[PDB]
RNA sequence: GCAAAAACA
């Protein structure tokens, strides 16, 4: 409650802390009481001189620290959940103040300090006689009685007893008001305790069927999937340049070049080429940044909020109505197949530059030759220059998105090949890019070349004639609008080099613990059901085409993707039981195949992946 | 897909990690969740009868119902009590040295549970400033409301805290004050059942996006309480999903003439199907054979009957279209399909006395699964965390198995489990299997992660982001999701990422200042050559380089010395390892930092335990500052000038 | 003595500009530890290419031995800021320390680096060994010590004034004596902070999770990523 | 235009 009047204040805010006395059975009187301890001590620790210094110290209520320092100084030690409340330097002994009911019963608590005791009217064990001098005794007194009448006053004598006799107990309280609240949405009280009897009854349930044939996945019907990635894939070439910088290499080709459109797109308007060399020639100067022009009002979506905010108000009429999304439902595109085949190819240059780690122990050459070995298998392919081409594109943009711009920055992808000669593949122009979220979009334009055109697989892409010194590329515009995220995602797309290198360790590994000796030149038969047959291949090309679909399936990750590989593992797992002669059953309205066919609605390389699925074997024997 | 399916030299099990979209963007959740949430809410309702009513389920306080009344060919939403107390019992019965540790946890650890540890969760709803804070400044700000309110100081301990909750809870009127914040026992009643909703970000394997709910600082303290209690019997029980058990079931061999299916599986709606009444029976029963007292099961019990009283905010809007155009409106202002809740609309949140939220009580679910498990005739092994679940039948017959496995589904159907039919795959003679990302084949149980590592620095310095990617690496390593060749090729592509993040890499800024002041590269982040190697992952950078003499000993004394104007991780102090870099928060921000910084000093003892040391703050450094002065075996009078100045 | 009297008018003026904040609980110091304004990010790693970049990276204590510019190049910005390249200048011009506070930072990291360069490897042998994850003790000690005796064996080596007789009782004595002949030249004023961390890392025997083949004494529980795996196992003499 | 059940421009 509050203060009481015969404890000082002082006393009081000393005590306010020192123990939790709120979760505490009687916690107001177990203060009162401690804070008649400390007073007690106090009265008996008042003004005196033993050679300088008082000779009575209190240990009651006072920092540990200083309490250790004053016993170091006297060669002593005591616990801390025994230690004595003071110390007196005339005989060098520790008293502790202890309150109790009753004189007669009344014996020392320990012999490593000793005790005072008072019966909570004055009178006081004959020790503290002997110990005490006759004013603290009166003094002693008389705050004991002056509490007692508190006591009376406030009828606590049974709170009193019950401290006295015991220690501290634990407890939490809840009132009526609160209970109330807690009781306003359930049937039960706090403690709930229902009438009905424990038993657990006997329900009816159905039966498990047995999964006799593997599901068919539904391949989608309607217009085929167009390309929809932030880069162009195995359609991806390079302009050849001279050896030196980029600024030299962007020279070379603006000054020696010419532009002039062969197929426009509505979604990517031919006069944006306006700004891409407006931003070549700006780069062949030492300037990556250039001012603005008018064609970029309509390449980089300047001000298009609002137009289409004014053109919605001032054309928008009728009633509210829910959103109601729909999501256009697609089929396997035919280039899925194309872009497998020709992410494949085999190339001139290994494109797969990592600097070696260190050598220590066998173990650690046997880890660095695995990888070497993978990098061999896995370079001189296609799907390597094009995971080097969307790393520097995806890097190179990202370095400049962070810095808040109002004018056209262009990032050139270029790459250096093992002979000095600079390798263009194509320049990304970013907007203003006012992006405050990570999640924001910043326009971009993409410049890059092609080796195919193909207007069903590419419908937003405009198409130009690039002639440099007599020969002829293709030269894709797109307009686009990307995020910080996936492009600091696909700034560090080489971790897609993870997935297969296991898959090839797992299978050199594996011919090792067949023999206990490593081979590192191993290139076994792995066996495929390929154009529904099963026939066997190589491990490197297997390797190969795996790194393909994982880059596609990377390059192509959505909410679709994800949603239909975690739903398909269930199937792949329950095919490779029925592989080991093993049934699988189901349970009663189950179709596993419902999950995976929510997931496939226009993702090209899910249906590439469904379709996979459907052309195996779906029973076996 | 056929590509993913290998039929020599390696199983389809192994390569079943190709199927994980690992290196692509996760996806983001854009724009309003008052649809995710307003249909989470709303499943539970339609779920409750075998036949939908939503009215006749929107007037239910206690999801309790019939045998009859549960769904076998549907979700069913609630509970049976009597199968619940029949089940907590049970589960009480078996395990009984879990339920002694958790006697001893209540007994012993309990009490000494401080609520500083509050100050280590994350975003929390500040009902007194109106938005999302850290967990810090919610706990600051609500220890003053409650000393303001309450006139007596919070004891460290959390029963204390969850004891001044429940004081406050019993005033009329609650002010914090220049502010003057007004409130009142309805409207602090508010804030308590008030659940702050979120979209759940970085979320994979999912095709529609999630919502994860946070409850307020006023009853975190019995949330953590429950949930305390909750690892201490998870911990120790074999049917948890925490140590090892999937392999243990495994490497458990049973005889030829025996039947041994594997059923692995998840559950559909696992938070919308659940109510916290069941929980707070199961609790009851535990702590009353338990022989705890009546205070103990009041304090277990209040954080449920809480929840049953949230106010799960719905979001900032259902989408409404005209032409063109797109506004966002709250429930109830025009016709959707969540038109049955409007009753429930309480300002911008609405009231919902079945279901459960993802994030709210992950462990207290998982609990009353496990005693879901719990009977005669389940004579299985069970692994179950959360949502997702493993069960092993050994069974002497076919139809036995079948019997057990229907046996299984209803007994979970009996709390409102209900585990989705489509997600379960039972493997009829076993040795095949999934759970929690762990996929088990002829007792070879292999770890896939759901995340690839990042593989780049993370941001703080060189020598703490090379030592952590390290350490990354190597606890990939570890778990088996790398091995030598993808260790290594891990590494190389961690110190390629790793030294261009720091212009260690072609010519920049950082290498021109080198290459004009004739300064060698010597470490990785310098452009020098790795040393780290895959079997030197433990190394620090600037050892391993003093014992190979690529670091000679004086740059060594340049470089480790402490007077340095800048300055697990197991990564030494030096020069490198340097740092980066709300109208009343910054001040007080700034100020608990000088606070902060005169202690570390005066008390070398909190660089290694926890403050204690009962007393005011200016207080304990008047004494300890004394103390320091007068142990300083200095001259009396110059210690007597010192104490003169200490006011 | 000029240290102690740097303690008195920071006190004072801490009471001073900050009367509110010293009027809480010592125990509230658990909480405010960590009491910051800003968000706790979801990805740090994707700022610091940026943070790299941006001119003056790092923020630097007030300092005189580094020049305004050095050889026609800025470095401070006159907290004050630091050049990129700071960290760089004082590896080849900077103020050296004794070899003792270099062997003493270095102490707990050289130990692995000198326990794996003193050890000698077996042939690697290949098998279908099944490597299921124990928990052990990750890193060998100087002295066994029981946890949750670790703060206290800490207490006596770091403040032994500042401690109980409780504490002194349940502290590994003998391990104290081998932490204090090895910290000395770093149990200071500063780097206390990091002094602890390599003392608590020297008697530390956390448990964790880690392949084995055969049962992992704490030697090779440390290198345990290399020793063993689905497919290869290594044998330490 | 990005994107996906609703935000960026």
């Amino acid at each position: 409650t509050d203060r009481p009047d015969h404890i000082d204040s002082r006393v009081w805010e000393l005590s306010e802390t020192q123990e939790d006395w709120i979760t505490q059975v009687h916690g107001h009187v177990r203060r009162v009481v401690e804070c008649w301890k400390y007073t007690i001590c106090c009265l008996i620790s008042n003004m005196h001189t033993h050679r300088g210094a008082p000779q009575y110290d209190v240990f009651k209520w006072q920092d540990r620290s200083t309490i250790e320092w004053i016993c170091s100084k006297k060669k002593v030690q005591y616990p801390e959940r025994d230690t004595p409340d003071l110390y007196d330097n005339e005989r060098a002994v520790a008293y502790k103040v202890l309150l109790v009911s009753d004189l007669s019963d009344h014996s020392p608590t320990s012999g490593i300090y000793h005790d005072l005791a008072f019966n909570l009217e004055g009178e006081a064990e004959e020790s503290c006689a002997l110990v005490l001098r006759g004013s603290q005794l009166q003094d002693i007194k008389g705050f004991l009685c002056r509490a007692l009448e508190w006591v009376v006053s406030n009828n606590l004598t049974q709170e009193v007893v019950e401290t006295i006799s015991g220690e501290a107990k634990l407890q939490f309280s809840v009132g009526t008001t609160f209970r109330t609240l807690l009781k306003r949405d359930t049937d039960w009280d706090v403690i709930p305790t229902p009438r009905v009897e424990p038993n657990v009854p006997r329900i009816e349930g159905r039966r498990w069927t047995q999964m006799k044939k593997l599901p068919l996945l539904k391949e989608k019907e309607g217009p085929p999937s167009p390309w929809r990635a932030l880069l162009l894939g195995a359609d991806s070439e390079y302009i050849v340049c001279p050896p030196g910088t980029d600024q030299e290499a962007i020279s070379w080709i603006h000054s020696q070049s010419e532009i002039e459109c062969i197929r426009e797109s509505k979604s990517t308007p031919a006069s944006v080429i306006t700004c891409l060399t407006s931003s070549l020639q700006s780069f062949a100067e030492g300037n990556p940044v250039r001012s603005r022009i008018h064609e970029d009002i309509i390449a980089f979506g300047i001000n298009k909020k609002q137009e289409k905010k004014q053109s919605a108000s001032s054309s928008a009429s009728g009633e509210w109505k829910r959103a109601e999304y729909q999501v256009e439902e697609m089929s396997l595109p035919p280039w899925v197949e194309e872009e497998m085949v020709l992410l494949r190819s085999d190339q001139e240059d290994n494109w797969i530059e990592l600097e070696k780690n260190a050598i220590y122990t066998e173990v650690d050459g046997v880890a660095e030759g695995l990888v070497d070995k993978y990098i061999e298998i896995v370079g001189r392919t296609k799907v390597a220059s094009v995971i080097e081409k969307w790393q520097i594109a995806a890097t190179r943009t990202f370095s400049q998105l962070h810095t808040d711009r109002s004018r056209i920055t262009a990032c050139p992808i270029i790459t250096r090949d093992p002979s000095g000669n600079c390798q263009f593949w194509g320049m990304v122009l970013l907007g203003p890019h006012h992006v405050k979220r990570d999640t924001d979009n910043a326009p971009l334009l993409i410049a890059e070349i092609m080796g195919e055109d193909t207007e069903e697989k590419y419908p937003k892409h405009s198409v130009f004639s690039l002639k440099v010194e007599e020969k002829q590329f293709l030269l894709s515009l797109k307009i686009t609008s990307f995020s910080r995220n996936k492009l600091y995602t696909f700034s560090n797309i080489r971790r897609v080099l993870i997935q297969p290198a296991s898959i090839y360790s797992q299978v050199v590994l594996s011919r090792a613990a067949e023999n206990n000796s490593l081979n590192l030149e191993v290139n076994p038969e792995i066996q495929l059901y390929l154009e529904g047959a099963q026939r066997g291949m190589t491990l490197y090309q297997w390797v190969r085409m795996i790194l393909c679909l994982e880059f596609l399936m990377a390059i192509y990750n959505n909410p679709q993707m994800e949603g239909f590989l975690a739903n398909m593992r269930r199937l792949h797992m329950s095919r490779h039981a029925m592989m080991e002669r093993r049934q699988v059953f189901l349970p009663f309205g189950s179709r596993p195949e419902d999950k995976v066919n929510e997931c496939i609605i226009n993702n090209p390389i899910v249906a590439y992946l469904a379709k996979g699925w459907n052309s195996m074997p779906n029973v076996y024997y | 897909m056929n590509l993913f399916t290998p039929l020599s030299e390696i199983n389809p099990t192994t390569t079943q990690e190709l199927l994980y979209a690992y290196t692509g963007p996760a996806p983001v959740a854009y724009g309003t969740r008052t649809r995710a949430v307003l249909e989470n809410i709303i499943r539970p309702y339609q779920y409750f009868y075998k036949e939908p009513n939503v009215q006749r389920a929107l007037d239910i306080k206690t999801g309790c119902k019939e045998p009859e009344d549960i769904n076998v060919e549907g979700p069913s939403s609630g509970f049976h009590t009597a199968s619940v107390l029949k089940l907590a019992d049970n589960f009480f019965r078996k395990y009984r040295p879990a339920m002694e540790k958790l006697k001893y946890w209540i007994l012993v650890k309990l009490p000494k549970l401080k609520y500083a540890e509050l100050s280590k969760g994350r975003q929390t709803y500040s009902f007194i400033h109106k938005r999302n804070l850290p967990a810090p400044i919610a706990l600051e700000e609500t220890v003053e409301f409650l000393e303001q309110n309450l006139r007596r100081k919070i004891g460290p301990t959390l029963l204390s805290y969850c004891q001044a909750i429940a004081d406050v809870m019993e005033l009329d009127e609650t002010t914090y004050e220049t502010y003057t914040i007004k409130f009142s026992r309805e409207e602090l009643w508010d804030q308590m059942r008030t659940l702050n909703t979120m979209w759940k970000h970085l979320e994979r394997g999912r095709l529609n996006r999630r919502t994860i709910a946070t409850p307020s600082m006023l009853i975190r303290g019995f949330v953590k309480i429950v949930e305390d209690a909750a690892k201490e019997i998870l911990e120790n029980v074999p049917t948890s999903g925490v140590p090892e058990k999937l392999a243990k079931l495994a490497s458990k061999q049973t005889f030829h003439t025996a039947v041994t299916g594997e059923l692995s599986g998840d559950q559909e709606k696992f938070n919308e199907c659940l109510d916290p009444d069941a929980m707070r029976l199961m609790w009851t029963v535990f702590l009353r054979k338990l022989g705890c007292p009546d205070w103990i099961m009041e304090l277990f019990n209040i954080p449920f009957m809480v929840f049953k009283s949230k106010l799960a905010d719905m979001g900032e809007g259902l989408v409404y279209t005209k032409g063109k155009l797109t506004d966002r409106k709250p429930l109830g202002e025009m016709p959707s399909e969540f038109d049955d809740l409007v009753r429930n609309v309480v300002g911008n949140s609405i009231s919902c006395r079945l279901g459960m939220f993802m994030g709210m009580y992950n462990l207290t679910s998982t609990l009353l699964a496990l005693i879901s498990i719990e009977r005669e005739e389940l004579t299985g092994s069970h692994v179950e965390s959360s949502d997702d679940f493993i069960h092993f039948f050994n069974c002497k017959t076919h139809e036995e198995m079948f019997k057990q496995a229907e046996t299984l589904r209803l007994t979970l159907k009996l709390v409102g489990i209900n585990m989705s039919p489509s997600k379960c795959i039972l493997i009829s003679p076993a040795g095949i299997g999934e759970f929690n990302s762990k996929f088990h084949h002829r007792d070879f149980v292999g770890n896939v992660a759901t995340e690839l590592p990042a593989l780049v620095p993370n941001g703080t310095n060189p020598m703490t982001d090379l030592a952590m990617g390290l350490n990354v690496i190597k606890h990939s390593v570890n778990t088996g999701q790398m091995n030598l060749c993808t260790g290594a090729l891990a590494m190389r592509i961690f110190n390629h990422a790793y030294k261009y993040a720091y212009m260690a890499l072609g010519v920049t800024r950082r290498t021109r200042f080198m290459e004009e002041n004739a300064i060698t590269p010597l470490l990785t982040n310098q452009g020098a050559s790795p040393v780290h190697s895959f079997s030197t992952m433990h190394l620090d950078e600037v050892a391993l380089r003093r014992h190979l003499g690529l670091l000679d000993e004086e740059t060594l004394r340049r470089i480790l010395n402490p007077n340095n104007p800048v300055t697990e991780d197991y990564s030494v102090p030096s020069c490198f390892k340097y740092t980066l870099s709300h109208k009343a928060l910054l001040n007080k921000e700034e100020r608990y930092q000088r606070v902060t910084s005169i202690i570390n000093k005066l008390f070398p003892e909190v660089l290694i335990q926890e403050a204690s040391a009962p007393g005011t703050v200016r207080e304990s450094l008047k004494r300890r500052l004394e103390l320091v002065v007068e142990r300083s075996d200095l001259d009396e009078e110059r210690k007597k000038r010192i104490l003169s100045r200490i006011f | 003595e000029c240290t102690l009297r740097a303690l008195v008018e920071e006190y004072n003026g801490a009471c001073k500009e900050a009367p509110k904040e010293m009027s809480k609980q010592f125990t509230d110091y658990n909480t405010f530890k960590r009491y910051t304004t800003s968000k706790k990010d979801h990805a740090p790693q994707m700022r610091l290419v940026y943070s790299v970049r941006k001119p003056w990276p790092i923020s630097m204590t007030p300092s005189k031995e580094i020049p305004l510019v050095f050889n026609g190049t800025k470095l401070k910005d006159t907290r004050t800021r630091a050049n990129i390249v700071v960290p760089d200048y004082w590896s080849k011009y900077g103020s050296q320390t004794s070899l003792e506070v270099v062997n003493a930072i270095l102490y707990a990291e050289d130990l692995k680096v000198q326990r794996f360069f003193s050890t000698e490897w077996g042939e690697i042998r290949y098998g279908r060994m099944l490597p299921f994850r124990k928990p052990v003790q990750a890193c060998p000690t100087i002295e066994e010590v029981n946890p949750a005796s670790i703060p206290h064996t800490l207490l006596q080596v770091f403040c032994p004034q500042y401690t109980t007789l409780d504490s002194k009782r349940k502290a590994h004595m003998g391990a104290v004596e081998k932490l204090k002949r090895v910290m000395e030249p770093i149990c200071k004023v500063q780097t206390q902070e990091s002094a602890v961390h390599i003392a608590r890392s020297l008697i530390d025997s956390n448990k964790k999770w880690l392949p084995t083949v055969v049962d992992h004494t704490p030697r090779t529980a440390e290198m345990a990523h290399f020793l063993c795996s689905k497919y290869h196992y290594v044998h330490t003499n």
